[PDB]
């Protein structure tokens, strides 16, 4: 639901991003555990203290889901319909604390890519990652 | 409750240990672009477009050193928000009528340009911190409704 | 996306609802601005006092509105649509306002029809006026 | 700040005036099957599936009591919340980790079941000062997080 233009600026962005997208996603668990602390509770065999690696784990496989939906842009509910699935149903996740991570996603990517994130890319980011929390609330089982 | 008295004397030293002149606006043209919308509220700005006329924008970058100087008497005397936040509270229920979701997306576009302009200073901890104070801030400014 | 059991459960109270829809709706409408007044900025050139019948009038309309969706019931983006556009682009109305007005008119329909709000038709009218909310915060203009 | 003191003495008087047995039963009835995916944090309960077994379930009605001796208290004792919200609010922060839209569901499904109790006992005055006190029970039962 983009722009050529700001879809070519996040994918440019997203190569940027690159080979830290499983340590962005660690970061971004990091913080996110260590902000919504109501979250703790979907993850309770791991060990919430600092920098656990299996959090840095989860976090990689997360942060690829979402490079899978950078790759098949236009057709993110298709992309995220098994997930939508299994957090609707299987783990049960209400349906805002996926946005509540693409806000501590973008707080950690605007963390890590200063002398790159515009308002502009911002703004596309942001609508980004709104409509993957939006696809993720279609629960199509 | 609230914080550690450690953490919230981080809360404050860390503003202070920011490069305190334009956060606030860039902040400002941050949340009317990322989200169009809120500038329903601020329609009487003129400026209010493109980002380019918006860090023009004398009213915006006003503005932000506004809010900014509210953050800093807020963030000074953190002891007491609700008496700090008083006519700014009164203007913001009575006069504006500010959906209170929008206090929301301020404080997280705040909390996305300081991480912008600190990236290694900017310790999650200090993240968390920092969405407590705006949280308590956004609350404070709005319970003239309640 | 209902059942026909409780398509045909709230098509009967809707039924029972009748001609109390102007009444119903300028009592949702009163108790939505006595209860959330963030949203009186909405409605300006209005008397924000008690009981205005400009409020009752417009309460009406939307009430009504809400009966257009309801004899379009399994239509009801392609019903809503419009509105949709005049709501995130004329009017320019946070989109969550809806699932508040939405919960105010099922406590005003649970004041007015005690002896017929069991938890079953509740349970099914909630997730109906989350759909209708759904369905205008998809700004399709 | 809050309400006024009349207001407030009406808050506790109506409170005072429900039929005062099984409305937190139902309202907790209400909840679970409104919204089906609370009971993630229900599932100890045992019967939580269908409505009748709900509403028989001892677990129900008793807890059901228990949140009306707790909105008793907190109703009583309405000046601090804070103070009669401890010992609950350290169990939802810390033990249950309840996630904070579901005190607003719970608070609105309490609103509905209450306007059902009354119907012209319950006017809109008194309903935006129940949601104003519902509001202030989950505040001051979800601040330990923060
Ligand atoms: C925003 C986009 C999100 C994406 C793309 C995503 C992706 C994924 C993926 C791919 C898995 C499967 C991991 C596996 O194979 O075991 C997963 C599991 C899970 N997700 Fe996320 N997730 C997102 C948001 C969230 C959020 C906000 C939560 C909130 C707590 C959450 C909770 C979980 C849980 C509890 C699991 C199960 C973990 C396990 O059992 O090991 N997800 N997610
Ligand atoms: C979160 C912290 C906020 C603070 C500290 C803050 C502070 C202020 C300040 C200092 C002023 C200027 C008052 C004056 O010059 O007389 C103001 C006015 C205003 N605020 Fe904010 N505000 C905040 C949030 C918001 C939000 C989220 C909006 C949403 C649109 C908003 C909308 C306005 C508007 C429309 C005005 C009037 C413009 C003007 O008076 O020049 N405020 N606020
Ligand atoms: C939940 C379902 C809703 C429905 C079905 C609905 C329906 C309608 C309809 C049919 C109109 C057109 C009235 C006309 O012809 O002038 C309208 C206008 C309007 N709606 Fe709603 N509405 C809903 C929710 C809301 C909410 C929550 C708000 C929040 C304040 C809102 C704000 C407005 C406004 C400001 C107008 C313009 C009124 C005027 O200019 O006279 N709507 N709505
Ligand atoms: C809004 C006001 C609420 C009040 C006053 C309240 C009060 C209570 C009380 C009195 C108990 C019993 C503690 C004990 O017997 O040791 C309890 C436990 C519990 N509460 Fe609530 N609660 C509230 C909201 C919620 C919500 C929204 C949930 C969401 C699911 C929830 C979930 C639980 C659970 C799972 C337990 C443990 C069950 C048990 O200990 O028997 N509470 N709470």
């Amino acid at each position: 639901v983009l722009s050529p233009a700001d879809k070519t600026n996040v994918k440019a962005a997203w190569g940027k991003v690159g080979a830290h997208a499983g340590e962005y996603g660690a970061e971004a668990l990091e913080r996110m555990f260590l902000s919504f602390p109501t979250t703790k509770t979907y993850f309770p065999h791991f060990d919430l203290s600092h920098g656990s690696a299996q959090v840095k784990g989860h976090g990689k496989k997360v942060a690829d889901a979402l490079t899978n939906a950078v790759a098949h842009v236009d057709d993110m509910p298709n992309a995220l319909s098994a997930l939508s699935d299994l957090h609707a149903h299987k783990l049960r996740v209400d349906p805002v604390n996926f946005k509540l991570l693409s806000h501590c996603l973008l707080v950690t990517l605007a963390a890590h890519l200063p002398a790159e994130f515009t308002p502009a890319v911002h703004a596309s980011l942001d609508k980004f990652l709104a409509s993957v929390s939006t696809v993720l609330t279609s629960k199509y089982r | 409750v609230h914080l550690t008295p450690e953490e919230k004397s981080a809360v404050t030293a860390l503003w202070g240990k920011v490069n305190v002149d334009e956060v606030g606006g860039e902040a400002l043209g941050r949340l009317l672009v990322v989200y169009p919308w809120t500038q329903r509220f601020f329609e009487s700005f003129g400026d209010l477009s493109t980002p380019d006329a918006v860090m023009g924008n004398p009213k915006v970058k006003a503005h932000g050193k506004k809010v900014l100087g509210a953050f800093s008497d807020g963030l000074a005397h953190l002891d007491n928000l609700k008496g700090t936040f008083a006519t700014l509270s009164e203007l913001h229920c009575d006069k504006l009528h500010v959906d209170p979701e929008n206090f929301r997306l301020l404080g997280n576009v705040l909390v996305c340009v300081l991480a912008h302009h600190f990236g290694k200073e900017f310790t999650p901890p200090v993240q968390a911190a920092y969405q407590k104070v705006v949280a308590g801030v956004a609350n404070a400014l709005a319970h003239k409704y309640h």
